[PDB]
């Protein structure tokens, strides 16, 4: 714990001490580049890709 | 992301011996016993039992790093006394004391109604 | 959200008495310390674990989902 | 004409730490590239240790060109250099 | 395959179909959890 | 001053530092993941041919 | 004769006793094995089939793991890593099912008693959730609103607290010795008077107060250790100490066996 460091109890850590949930959100759009042409949300099948 | 295997602390790894005994050249009749996957619990007790024996001269336990569940016990006895025999005697005495304590605790618990 | 299952410091189970703690605070109108002592919390670790907890689970359940 | 004869050299005969490091690195690189080894190896495989042993035994055939600011250079064999370290 | 944020009713819509809830005008159209087996550990 | 005096490096890692009384003065602890990602191009030699084969 | 135990008091999940004619190292090792080396049964794996509560699957799984489970017959149970089984066979694991859902306007509280044992215990009183509250509900797990369905399976394996604190059979293990400063092990921090600043310990009444007339006893050693063991509920304190002693003896015997083999 030198240099202001700290020692944390492993038992407490695994027992519910300072556990956190991190949520990250990704956004996607089908923005149209040219009329009549738009992106599609489909699983690629390796054909023509 | 690379935390140590928690179960590995008390479980022997593949191709790993529980005890590794090697000679020590620092002093005559000195040996080093590396205990794997063990903590202060057994090392301190074994060393304390060893120090209680008159024949045993030096008995010191060292933990290299908290990350690794392993320690080293340096044992030096008098001439003509094999350190392994001293360790075996200390372990037998520890077992006898533990059995006596268990029997006493059981008797006391049985005697008490609660 | 919910009261911790076990005390962080020692590991004593404290989740059983949270409802009893609330009942003692409300039904019997007892003070925090007296209620905690009655519940059987001697070490201050469990005392602060129970006292400092906040019931955010009810607030989350206030929403329709 | 710039080259100075073997004698009448004003540079320090004692080996320099930079020179020692450079010689060790060059010898280790050569050994790693399957270069001949002039010292018998007693169960040693690390190139740096082999280079250190060769320097201790003065078996390194390298040279040092002490370059003066003007441009003149003085040649020094590893064997004659004195390693204070 | 999909649920409504408010109605919370299954839709099971397909491709080239409106993404608006049939019961209400809301069109959040959340999706239900995967049917694949999921396992977690207390560690 | 952006690409000649100071330029980005391939073989290098960066991360937090923690104290360790049980380490030698010249010895520095390294994460296993960083060690795996970072590599050294050791040339094959008869001295360590077996060791390199085992590593491969 | 050896070391003897003087149980000052006993309870359902709390026993205070005194150990005499025992070394400090032995007492410390006993405490360590009792807090860490005692096998216990706790939920290890959580499989979610239909969860829609406000909480998270990992969160609820962690909460379930800490739930105490009966482990009186833990010795009969075998570690999963030891027995040759495909996955969580009845011989090495206990299987429970948690099912719940809300209704019109009454929140559904999930407790330990809601867990239902599904595996065959073969007449073994192991894996039953521990209930100690007066109401008997148990440990609160979560709360479900209308339309929130909770449906999961829990597999509990034999393990020790060293791998995870959830297996800890004892919450707090108080260990004290030398109430009066006879061995000079501790130098009390004082500003006006050491005795006044530091209140006398409860165990002080069980030892003769020191007399200033006599000199310091340099031959004295730690003895008469006052130990209070409290059990979470999985194992009674008496069985907790018995199992700790058994585990320490087994470890010493394993060391001896390794020495003999090598
Ligand atoms: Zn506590
Ligand atoms: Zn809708
Ligand atoms: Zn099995």
């Amino acid at each position: 714990n030198q240099e202001d460091s700290m020692i944390m109890n492993q038992s407490s850590i695994d027992r519910g001490l300072f556990r956190s949930l991190f949520f990250r959100s990704y956004m996607d759009q089908e923005k149209k580049y040219g009329m009549s042409i738009t992106e599609t949300f489909e699983k690629p099948q390796r054909t023509n890709t | 992301m690379n935390a140590p295997d928690r179960f590995e602390l008390f479980l022997l790894g593949e191709g790993e011996s529980k005890l590794k005994i090697d000679p020590d050249t620092k002093a005559p009749n000195a040996v080093v016993i590396t205990f794997e996957k063990e903590d202060h619990t057994l090392g301190n007790l074994i060393r304390a039992e060893l120090l209680n024996d008159r024949k045993v001269l030096f008995a010191a336990y060292k933990v290299e790093h908290p990350f690794f569940a392993r320690f080293k016990l340096r044992i030096q006895t008098t001439e003509g006394y094999d350190p392994k025999d001293a360790l075996k005697n200390a372990c037998n005495s520890i077992i006898n004391k533990l059995g006596a304590l268990k029997t006493n605790f059981e008797t006391e618990w049985n005697l008490q109604t609660l | 959200m919910i009261v911790p299952v076990r005390c962080f410091s020692c590991g004593k189970v404290v989740g059983d008495k949270w409802e009893s703690y609330l009942n003692l605070l409300q039904e019997d109108e007892l003070d925090e310390g007296t209620a905690l002592s009655r519940l059987g919390l001697k070490r201050y670790c469990c005392r602060r674990m129970i006292l400092t907890h906040v019931d955010l689970i009810e607030k989350f359940l206030r929403y329709n989902p | 004409e710039k080259a100075i004869p073997k004698d009448q050299r004003a540079t320090t005969p004692y080996m320099t730490k930079y020179e020692r490091a450079r010689i060790l690195g060059t010898r280790a690189l050569q050994i790693s590239m399957n270069a001949p080894v002039f010292v018998d190896l007693e169960g040693e495989t690390d190139p740096l240790r082999i280079a250190m042993k060769e320097l201790a035994e003065k078996k390194i055939p390298l040279v040092i060109r002490r370059y003066l600011p003007d441009g003149s250079f003085e040649d020094w064999s590893v064997e004659e250099l004195i390693v204070d370290l | 395959k999909y649920i409504c944020a408010e109605c919370s009713s299954k839709l099971s819509l397909s491709r080239t179909d409106a993404v608006r809830c049939k019961d209400c005008g809301h069109r959040i159209l959340l999706k239900a959890r995967t049917k694949r087996l999921v396992q977690f550990e207390a560690r | 001053r952006g690409n000649l005096m100071g330029k980005r490096v391939d073989f290098s890692a960066r991360t937090v530092i923690s104290g360790d009384p049980n380490l030698e003065l010249d010895q520095v602890g390294v994460p296993k993941s960083i060690a795996k990602t970072l590599t050294y191009p050791e040339v094959v030699t008869p001295y360590n041919i077996d060791r390199l084969t085992q590593l491969v | 004769e050896g070391p003897q135990v003087k149980i000052r008091e006993a309870s359902k999940d709390n026993v205070d006793f005194i150990l005499s004619n025992v070394d400090l190292a032995m007492a410390n090792s006993l405490r360590r094995v009792m807090i860490a080396e005692i096998p216990t049964l706790a939920i290890d794996s959580v499989e979610v089939e239909t969860n829609t509560t406000v909480l998270a699957d990992e969160f609820i799984a962690h909460r379930l793991g800490l739930i105490p489970l009966q482990s009186m017959d833990i010795e009969q149970l075998e570690y999963s890593r030891d027995c040759f089984c495909e996955d969580h066979c009845d011989k090495c694991s206990v299987v429970l099912t948690l099912q719940a859902f809300g209704e019109s306007e009454s929140t559904t509280n999930v407790y330990s008693k809601d867990l239902v044992i599904v595996s065959n215990l073969m007449g073994r009183n192991i894996g039953h959730p521990i209930i100690q509250d007066k109401e008997g509900n148990g440990v609160l797990i979560c709360k479900l609103r209308k339309g929130q369905e909770l449906k999961l399976t829990c597999v509990a394996k034999k393990g020790i607290a060293k791998e995870h604190a959830k297996w800890g059979p004892a919450a707090a293990i108080e260990f004290e010795y030398d109430p009066w400063n006879k061995l000079k092990h501790t130098d009390y921090w004082y500003e006006q008077d050491s005795a006044k600043e530091w209140p006398q310990s409860k165990n002080c009444e069980y030892e003769d107060p020191p007399n200033e007339g006599d000199p310091f006893d340099y031959k004295a050693q730690a003895d008469t250790f006052y130990m209070n063991v409290e059990s979470v509920g999985s194992i009674p304190v008496d069985q907790v100490v018995v199992r700790g002693i058994d585990t320490l003896q087994k470890k010493v015997a394993s060391i001896l066996l390794a020495l003999t083999q090598m």
